[PDB]
RNA sequence: UUGACAUUGUGAAGAGACAGUUUC
RNA sequence: ACGGACCAAGGAGUCUAACGUCUAUGCGAGUGUUUGGGUGUAAAACCCAUACGCGUAAUGAAAGUGAACGUAGGUUGGGGC
RNA sequence: UCUUUGUAAAGUGCCUUCGAAGAGUCGAGUUGUUUGGGAAUGCAGCUCUAAGUGGGUGGUAAAUUCCAUCUAAAGCUAAAU
RNA sequence: UUGACCUCAAAUCAGGUAGGAGUACCCGCUGAACUUAAGCAUAUCAAUAAGCGGAGGAAAAGAAACCAACCGGGAUUGCCUUAGUAACGGCGAGUGAAGCGGCAAAAGCUCAAAUUUGAAAUCUGGUACCUUCGGUGCCCGAGUUGUAAUUUGGAGAGGGCA
């Protein structure tokens, strides 16, 4: 029924919804578990750090493309420019992709000395002799974070050409708009002698 | 807490607050929605006018990102430089010196025009910008550049 | 080509310093090879024609082509793979007829 | 089972009601009243040595 | 080798010899049981490139299946419902032949485990259909690395399960937008969609 | 129940219209 | 007119998702630690990054555009000073 | 503590030709069902049935130009659930 | 006449394997109506209950014929969001995802299509012995209507050079 002045409301709650409640009781007892996990994983794999170095890649729409974040891996052209084979890399701890691709020389650039930083601070123990010492860092993204590029300086000098950017945008704008038909109208001008 | 609910000071109270004639029952007026056309429609035209029938064109598959775009007035573009090199911007307003604000890095897509900003040149790098925006950063002294 | 630089207009977007990824493998997924024509041309010439395309070229050489690529696109499921098809009959029309 | 158990409280309100709860052990007579068989204590708050 | 020659000879189903190859076996394949065992694949190829091998603990079957859609068995017809729910003879099984012809032929060979079938042959009547099996108890399967995967117990009975090429297809089992409600197991997306989820501090 | 397509192939006649096609 | 022979014990506006008005509290152009991570005397308490929600802009079906003539205006009341 | 092994195995740079990649399947029509998927989201039945600089997809049906992206019709795989 | 081959049989032949139970969770099939719409048929309940088949300690999914349209991301799963939104709907009642972003966990790969052709290099079984979750010798058999090595698109292969 409706009555009074309220907002009209959508509770889907015309099922069977009390035979899937979700309650997560197990919050405590989850998080209690998750670091049991990663403790012994620590263990198991000691001194390995728990996690392989990952790649700076753009974040996609434009939306996000204003951030640099973690990739899934590093690309079969960076692996080969910080010289190394990707079969040894991840044999070493380098997570590596082979769909991604290398479109933008500073990203480039960026995942090679990535590349560069940690293969100098890494310790590769030889397959068989004494191993060194070797104190067990945990986290590769601690050790290696992901830093966002500087786009400008902090203050320079005012260069205007009164160009009015307003102005700019919209002629842009209205040059995408009537592209077609001005090539079109365009195209029946020639022929017509 | 139940304590204070109205429930326990009905207790004695036969109808439990609900009336003896009206005599509370199941769904009177049926459920939801129903009648909104038909029993209820005076409540839907005099409180949710323009809630029945079709407006506009459907867009399929619309994706919110693709029309991410803030806005930021004037009146905060100076908000966007640290409290602490801002009174070191705002005396000495120098033309051959000017900050920039990167409002794309600070989370906005487009400069809007709420107006008066202190008579100091600033370089307000932005995506999109209002006409009245523009013409005050430069009566300000500054400048406005696109960027994508 | 290039980015323009701002944020509309027809090649809108930040300009960066373009690579060129080497190609992939893929992308040459349909490429035909020196193996694949020879077993197909010998398949061909083993087989025949099916009863359909006997038809169309049938009529190629009775109604023409635009009745041949009707015909064809009701066979097939659309116009683009009539057009291939009527094209290929059109090129076994002037192989058998050619010296 | 989904009854509401656990209550969300502002991390800020959260730190008021500390900080007005550690200013209320300085105080003689709230501790004194609350139940504290303090009568005979030098001074408070009670500092002791590190050593403890 | 040959086998690309019968790949590419394999398409051409319209063309005089496969027309004539079709109608002898479709007429042989009728005279025989609707199950029954195979000597060799029929289209060794087509097996082939489906995972066969010419060794001991690969079998062979072939199966023919009733063609045309699953009428409903009520009764006289009578649906005791709503008129929505009233149609009987153009109703569709949601599993192809294929699974069905797999499946059945799983039930006869108990022991063995489905690893793929093919499309051999059809009539108005029946579609035809040859299904590869691999015996998990074969010594020959359980060492060779790259088979025994399916001596696993959690392989048993893939063909009734669904997990099998064409029960992949029927249960929608692909990438992408036009497989939203079928990623994961559609039974599993609708529960997750319909589950309430509710914390310790409520969001 | 009626029509169409598929199952569905092979000879002729010959209504023909007209290198052949096409219904009959 | 209907229920009630008698007594004991049990016996009926609850919880949840979302929300309206009002009120209290914190902080305020911001605000929300508790998805998660850290830590722990271990489902508690304590600590935290990036995001995200709502808010700080509207309007149009939409493409779009987008808030100071002026002591952020004038007139009439207006508590307090 | 034993051991064995390089003419085993694997890896990398430059020049040349090449580079096989799944068919009653994809796809199309129609019927039923299903989906938020709307000139049709998936599935299935019947009919038709491809190609190889090809094919699929790019959420308004169609023709004509491009462009982007992947590589189906075969298969295995722990954890976080 | 004798010996093969193919196909099909028989045996209380040698050795195995399937069935049934459980079924909270999981993978499919089949499949309602009560109910709501203040009536009711599409719709809703619900792609649910009941019915049927099939697993495991998890299952399923999974290394793109993906998402996108960006300066691009990059197997699968799950949480927080997206969002009660785009959209569907007697456009009524109702219903309703997905890309991006943060996070937990992270892991990658295998066949078919290629002449070993100067050497079927492959495999089951039986038998004898032994260091017995197996190994060796011998033998029969399987297999060229193709068992090994070699390659899986990110590549990779023949040749030359190093
Ligand atoms: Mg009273
Ligand atoms: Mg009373
Ligand atoms: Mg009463
Ligand atoms: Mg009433
Ligand atoms: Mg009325
Ligand atoms: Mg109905
Ligand atoms: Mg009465
Ligand atoms: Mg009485
Ligand atoms: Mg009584
Ligand atoms: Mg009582
Ligand atoms: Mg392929
Ligand atoms: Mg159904
Ligand atoms: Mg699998
Ligand atoms: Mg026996
Ligand atoms: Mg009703
Ligand atoms: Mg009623
Ligand atoms: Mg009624
Ligand atoms: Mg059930
Ligand atoms: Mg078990
Ligand atoms: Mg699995
Ligand atoms: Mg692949
Ligand atoms: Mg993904
Ligand atoms: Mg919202
Ligand atoms: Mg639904
Ligand atoms: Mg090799």
């Amino acid at each position: 029924a409706i009555s009074k002045n309220l907002p009209i409301l959508k509770n889907h709650f015309r099922k069977h919804w009390q035979e899937r409640v979700k309650v997560h009781f197990d919050q405590a007892g989850k998080k209690v578990s998750r670091r049991n996990a990663r403790a012994t994983r620590a263990a198991k794999i000691a001194p390995r750090p728990l996690d392989l170095l990952r790649p700076v890649v753009r974040a996609p729409t434009v939306k996000y493309n204003r951030k640099v974040r973690a990739g899934r891996g590093f690309t079969l052209a960076e692996v080969k420019a910080a010289g190394l084979t990707a079969a040894y890399a991840r044999t070493i701890g380098i997570a590596v992709d082979h769909r991604r691709q290398n479109r933008n020389q500073e990203i480039f650039d960026a995942n090679v000395q990535r590349l560069k930083e940690y293969q100098s601070k890494i310790i590769v123990f030889p397959r068989n002799g004494k191993a060194p010492e070797a104190e067990q860092v945990l986290s590769a993204a601690a050790t290696f974070p992901i830093a966002q590029p500087a786009t400008d300086v902090e203050a320079r000098a005012v260069q205007d050409n009164g160009e009015s950017a307003f102005r700019t945008l919209r002629l842009a704008r209205s040059e995408k708009k009537f592209r077609g038909i001005r090539e079109k109208r365009a195209r029946e001008k020639a022929e017509a002698e | 807490p139940s304590r204070f609910t109205k429930t326990r000071k009905h207790r004695g109270h036969v109808s439990a607050g609900k009336g003896r004639i009206g005599k509370h029952r199941k769904h009177p007026g049926g459920r939801g929605m129903a009648g909104g056309q038909h029993h209820h429609r005076i409540n839907m035209d005099k409180y949710h006018p323009g809630y029945f029938g079709k407006v506009g064109m459907r867009y399929f598959h619309k994706q919110q990102a693709h029309f991410w775009k803030p806005v930021l007035n004037l009146d905060k573009l100076w908000t966007l430089i640290p409290e602490d090199k801002r009174d070191q911007y705002l005396k000495s307003a120098s033309k051959e010196t000017a900050p920039v604000i990167d409002t794309l890095a600070a989370g906005y897509g487009k400069i809007l025009g709420k107006g008066r900003i202190p008579n100091v040149p600033v370089i307000v790098k932005a995506r999109f910008v209002s006409k009245l925006a523009e013409e005050k950063i430069r009566a300000a002294g500054g400048v406005v550049e696109l960027i994508a | 080509t290039v980015k323009t630089g701002i944020a509309i207009g027809l090649n809108k977007g930040k300009k960066v310093t373009s690579m060129t990824p080497a190609p992939k493998i893929s992308y040459k997924k349909g490429a035909a090879s020196n193996r694949t024509k020879f077993v197909r041309s010998l398949v061909r010439e083993i087989a025949g024609l099916s009863p359909y395309e006997r038809r169309l070229i049938d009529l190629i050489r009775n109604s023409g082509e635009k009745r041949a690529r009707k015909v064809a696109k009701k066979r097939l499921g659309s116009f683009t793979r009539a057009k291939a098809k009527v094209e290929e009959m059109n090129n076994i029309i002037a192989a058998s007829r050619r010296h | 089972t989904w009854r509401k158990w656990n209550v969300k409280v502002n991390h800020n309100e959260k730190r008021y009601a500390t900080a007005s709860a550690i200013a209320a052990t300085a105080v003689a007579s709230l501790v004194l009243a609350r139940g504290h068989r303090v009568e005979k204590i030098p001074e408070i708050p009670l500092v002791v040595s590190t050593d403890l | 080798g040959a086998y690309k020659y019968l790949e590419e000879l394999q398409r051409k189903k319209q063309s005089d010899v496969l027309r004539f190859l079709q109608r002898v076996r479709v007429w042989e394949y009728r005279q025989k049981n609707v199950i029954h065992r195979a000597a060799r694949p029929t289209r060794p190829d087509k097996a082939r490139r489906l995972g066969y091998k010419a060794k001991q603990g690969f079998v062979i079957y072939r199966v023919r299946v009733r063609r045309g859609n699953r009428k409903r068995p009520v009764p006289k017809g009578a649906t005791y419902g709503k008129p929505t729910n009233q149609g009987v003879n153009e109703l569709k099984y949601q599993r192809s032949l294929r699974a069905t012809a797999e499946e059945r032929v799983g039930r006869r060979a108990a022991n063995l485990r489905v690893l793929n079938s093919y499309w051999v042959n059809q009539d108005s009547t029946y579609k035809y259909f040859e299904v590869i099996l691999v015996d998990p108890q074969h010594k020959a399967i359980r060492r060779d690395a790259r088979y025994n995967w399916i001596c696993d117990p959690v392989h048993k009975h893939r063909e009734a399960r669904g997990l099998t090429a064409t029960g992949k297809k029927s249960r929608g089992i692909n990438k992408g937008h036009k497989f939203n409600n079928t990623k994961a197991g559609r039974r599993k997306t609708w529960k997750r969609q319909n589950t309430l989820s509710l914390w310790r501090y409520r969001k």
